[PDB]
């Protein structure tokens, strides 16, 4: 077997071509980004 | 794909200080506690 693959079809394992290791994937990390304001009418400061 | 779960803002141990707090006020005071200021009653006295 050459690939991998979790339930929902996604690649989670492949086996390089030229060596044979079984090498894991891990998606690059992403998340949302929230800004909390104290309020402009009194400061500009924020925190993320 | 871009799908993300929310943590909840009352932690598990925070639920369950107020289940706490609910608990000893009927056990030493009675139906007092939602109506005003909690009076101590012994308990027996407030089954009866």
């Amino acid at each position: 077997q050459q690939f991998g693959r979790d339930i929902v079809d996604t690649t989670d394992a492949v086996r390089d071509p030229q060596t044979l290791e079984i090498l894991d994937i891990t998606p690059c990390s992403f998340g949302g980004v929230s800004v909390i304001t104290p309020g402009t009418n009194t400061s500009n400061q924020v925190a993320v | 794909n871009g799908l993300t779960v929310l943590p909840p803002l009352l932690t598990d141990e925070m639920i369950a200080q107020y289940t706490s707090a609910l608990l000893a006020g009927t056990i030493t005071s009675g139906w007092t506690f939602g109506a005003g200021p909690a009076l101590q009653i012994p308990f027996p006295m407030q089954m009866a």
